[PDB]
């Protein structure tokens, strides 16, 4: 679903701006 | 900055990444910008698939149809600079997994405009300081 990406990419992106 | 700046910048960002044969030519403010958008858009995947074992493919099947729908919820609750990196990754994906690269078609055109529009229409310079 376009809906999980959305996580993931909300995830990857959160955890981005750190690790 | 300029919203003209980053219409500019977003096409010329996609033309690049789709490997577009001619250079449409753009300052050297621009390319510089590209530069590092795609920079980031790598380190981002890199950590993508360090978490996640699923690719973007499955879920932009219809892209052409659902993309802005994806982008909505991508900062449906807050907007930082890694979602916005993520935002560019996206669209790097379509231009090299999706699209064929080498050539600027009309789903490029969709895609770029798709991408302008939600960019701009949020905001999204100004939680994208590229320093």
């Amino acid at each position: 679903t376009m809906e999980n990406l959305s996580r993931r990419l909300k995830v990857t992106g959160d955890l981005f701006d750190i690790m | 900055k300029s919203g003209t700046y980053w219409a500019t910048l977003i096409t010329a960002f996609l033309k690049t990444v789709s490997k577009v044969e001619e250079l449409d030519c753009v300052d050297s403010a621009v390319l510089v910008d590209v530069s590092k958008i795609i920079t980031l858009t790598q380190e981002f995947r890199r950590h993508y698939d360090s978490v996640y074992r699923a690719d973007y493919g499955p879920a932009l099947k219809n892209w052409k149809r659902d993309l802005s729908k994806l982008f909505t919820s991508l900062f449906v609750d807050v907007i930082n600079s890694g979602r916005i990196v993520g935002f560019f990754d996206v669209g790097r994906y379509v231009c090299e997994e999706v699209l064929c690269p080498g050539s600027w078609t009309e789903d490029h055109e969709l895609l770029n405009d798709c991408m302008t529009h939600f960019f701009i229409e949020n905001n999204l310079m100004n939680h994208f300081p590229l320093e």
